[PDB]
RNA sequence: GUGGGAGAGGGUGGUGGAAUUCCCGGAGUAGCGGUGAAAUGCGCAGAUACCGGGAGGAACGCCGAUGGCGAAGGCAGCCACCUGGUCCACCCGUGACGCUGAGGCGCGAAAGCGUGGGGAGCAAACCGGAUUACCCGGGUAGUCCACGCCCUAAACGAUGCGCGCUAGGUCUCUGGGUCUCCUGGGGGCCGAAGCUAACGCGUUAAGCGCGCCGCCUGGGGAGUACGGCCGCAAGGC
């Protein structure tokens, strides 16, 4: 199920709607690939943009730890 | 960058004729804009290359501008080298 | 085993290159195989042998038989002193010779040794790689010259005895085999203040080749090192040497530098 | 000698070895252990049955510290982290969580020439 | 004179004293580089992903401004001197390009 | 010209985090590290695991693409400024103002070099170890910046540029419209006619034509010798 599927109206550009940022990072701080989110590749390079925006902002994170061995 | 204003008013000032946007003068005056503008930028930045083949061409475009507006109507010409003292 | 040469014909134009003479004396190091051996005991006087491989040496002393002249010491050249072979074996002929086709990975050691060992021998033939043969043997101004022409350069004058092919050899090497011959010298090519000082000025002029010659002094010399805020004094004392590089300079040059540099 | 009650369990999974290593929330490490100390040497330092076996090692040495509960984090990709893993939670510590943070650089030192060669 | 967002993250463990005054400096800069406010938006306290001077916990401050675009950099650089603010970061204003409409 | 669009195109300042290496502490016991297996090496002056604080340099993990930009060489964190190229739409202005281009001028990966800075990591040369009678441990220039040289490549699509005509199918990037689809531009894979010694090319021609330029005339000797020009030199034409 892609990460798009399970979403509703918003926008890209907006680097402040930090929860709906959240959705579209995987277990790990990372960015999800177009496999996973469901976009085209524009809208993936602009989400890049605003999500690494973010963790300038310090609103999302650059790497986390997963829960597993 | 060359805004709305001052590109409508260098091309308001050189038209031949009101409702002219694409005369031999208006496309040699709005190339010299460019030309100044590009040339002090280079000025201040010496090491900024791929700029230096845009003047090229635009140094190019003008100079075989001015041949075609010499060879058709060569008092045109001197007046418009006059007025926006091109070649010095 | 490495590359063994196989051609008697090339066998025996190399121990014509030799002398191996009556009056001759041979140093055999690294006997191996037998085949050299073989070429150079029947004309020479007194054969004497230096080996450390475990059992290329016993093998070999089974055939060995028909020779009389074959006093194989068993030991590494390196670790082992000669100077007492020179009293004890050559006895029967005072003159001397060394002899090597082997690897060179060794070979170019020992010879260097050899020579810093400073046992006054008459000349030396040596096997050795087309590459390292121009390096030795090399003029100035040269991309084949360096150190280690400027190093040979005290001890003899040089020129590749004959060109070897690949073939001669069991495996092939992929580049030329060059046989040199190296004749010791009446004594230094050219004097100096001190000999490990002029080594350690070559060195420091050819470890950044391309440099300007200032610009390998300057950060090459240990006592360089030292007296960096004082090149100033080492450029005044610079003589016709402008902008310059090591390659450039010959064996006088040098020396020359050398004798300025201890007056510094 | 401390008797925190509730300390964790680093893995150092390396390739070439494994180091278990059991520290407080305050990270003073009170222990340690490894393949190297149990006697092996070489190649068999960081064979899965080495990781088992750092793992029970360290595991009994704290427990006269009196832990009884971990929350293991495991660094790096050697071949025997399951292994450890597993031994260490069926040593006689209750885990709480099992977490990698294994180490990566963001494209930064230019690596050794062995690891290099990236996609 | 273009409109940019403007973005100042600053210590979160200040009283009502060291919060007004900061606002009403950087204010007095922000009138000062040329630039003309429109609306503020405020954003309290957050949590962070990771801590920023040596803080878990920041708190935000949102401004767009149309200004001079050759004194942006001056304005940028006039902010972040103080040792109260961690993070300045001056963004042009882009227009809202939806998904999946 | 007007109204829009995408983009690691370039230059200048600012600063975000993850590593790596050192320094300062707290705790920590006997190894750490390395290999096909080992040795060198580091560690009782308490190493390696790990917690915190600080310094410094270099490069930008996922996104990431069989993707995009540029005339090539090349271009990946983010922010802002100054700029180069290009596509579509309206058909609005001009009236052939065009194509190519011997010399000239400019750009030109990497490695070198002069004059000054910087040096975390890697690493020519070099110091060590060892075995299969390359590989592991250290380390200099160099890789980093400013200015000035050098002008070389499997600098390759081994395919010069511009324009016109000649079936389509499929996958992508980016626009426009009346939006199952039409219409432009860019990048791939099959394949009509055709071409080729063959492999193969095929609307991004190596097809059918036109214009201009640059080269070829058996293999070595030889990119050598002499002469000339350009460089501090290595060297380049």
């Amino acid at each position: 199920a892609k990460v798009k599927a399970t979403l509703g109206e918003f926008d890209l550009r907006d680097y402040r709607n930090v929860e709906v940022l959240k959705r579209f990072l995987s277990e790990t701080g990372k960015i999800l690939p177009r496999r996973r989110t469901g976009l085209s590749a524009k809208e993936q390079r602009i989400l890049a943009k605003t999500i690494k925006r973010a963790r300038i902002l310090g609103l999302l994170p650059f790497t986390e730890k997963l829960v597993r061995k | 960058p060359i805004t709305k204003e001052e590109k409508q008013k260098v091309i308001q000032e050189f038209a031949r004729f009101p409702g002219d946007t694409g005369s031999t003068e208006v496309q040699v005056a709005l190339l010299t804009l460019r030309i100044n503008r590009l040339s002090e930028h280079l000025k201040v930045h010496k090491k900024d290359h791929h700029s230096h083949r845009g003047l090229l061409m635009m140094v190019g475009q003008r100079r075989r501008l001015l041949r075609y507006l010499q060879r058709e109507d060569p008092e045109r010409y001197r007046a418009l080298i006059e007025k926006l003292g091109i070649r010095g | 085993g490495q590359n063994f040469l196989i051609d008697t014909n090339i066998l025996n134009r190399i121990v014509d290159h030799a002398e191996v003479t009556e009056k001759t004396g041979v140093i055999e190091i690294g006997p191996g195989i037998g085949a050299l051996t073989e070429q150079l005991a029947k004309r020479a006087k007194k054969v004497v042998a230096f080996e450390i491989d475990q059992r290329l040496l016993p093998i070999l002393k089974d055939t060995l038989s028909p020779y009389e002249n074959v006093t194989v010491i068993h030991q590494d050249v390196l670790k082992a002193d000669v100077k007492s072979v020179i009293e004890e074996q050559f006895q029967d002929c005072d003159e001397i010779m060394v002899v090597a086709n082997l690897p060179y990975y060794v070979t170019t050691p020992i010879i260097m040794k050899l020579l810093e060992e400073h046992l006054p021998l008459k000349g030396i033939v040596v096997m050795l790689q087309k590459e390292v043969a121009e390096r030795m043997a090399a003029d100035p101004s040269s991309k084949e010259y360096g150190s280690l022409s400027i190093a040979v350069q005290f001890y003899t004058e040089a020129k590749t005895v004959m060109i070897v092919p690949k073939t001669v050899f069991v495996p092939q090497p992929n580049v030329d085999s060059a046989v040199i011959r190296l004749i010791l010298r009446d004594g230094p090519a050219v004097d100096v203040e001190n000999e490990s000082f002029f080594f350690q000025l070559i060195k420091a002029s050819f470890a950044q080749r391309r440099k300007t010659l200032l610009n390998n002094l300057v950060n090459n010399l240990p006592e360089g090192k030292a007296q960096k805020s004082t090149i100033e004094q080492v450029l005044e004392e610079t003589n016709i040497d402008g902008k310059r590089r090591g390659e450039s300079l010959s064996i006088e040059e040098f020396a020359a530098l050398s004798n300025g540099l201890y007056k510094a | 000698k401390r008797q925190v009650a509730s300390g964790r369990a680093y893995i150092h999974a390396s390739y070439n070895n494994t180091i278990v290593t059991i520290t407080d929330p305050d990270g003073n490490p009170i222990t340690w252990s490894s393949g190297g100390v149990i006697g092996y040497k070489g190649s068999r330092k960081g064979t899965p049955y080495a990781a088992q076996l750092a793992a029970l090692d360290a595991a009994k040495k704290a427990m006269a510290y009196g832990m009884q509960s971990v929350d293991v984090i495991v660094r790096g990709t050697g071949a025997g982290r399951e292994q450890a893993i597993r031994a260490l939670q069926a040593s006689g510590l209750q885990v709480k969580s099992i977490v990698d943070d294994t180490p990566v650089p963001h494209n930064g030192c230019r690596p050794k020439k062995k690891f290099r060669k990236a996609s | 004179m273009r409109r940019y967002e403007v973005n100042i993250v600053l210590n979160p463990n200040l009283d009502q004293s060291q919060l007004a005054l900061e606002k009403e400096i950087i204010q007095r800069a922000l009138e000062n580089y040329g630039a003309r406010v429109e609306k503020v938006e405020e954003l309290g306290l957050r949590r962070l992903a990771y801590p920023i001077a040596k803080d878990p916990q920041g708190y935000f401050l949102w401004y767009q401004v149309e200004m001079p675009e050759d004194r942006v950099n001056d304005l940028a650089r006039e902010l972040r001197i103080r040792d109260n603010v961690r993070r300045v970061m001056v963004v042009k204003s882009q227009e809202p390009f939806l998904a999946n409409a």
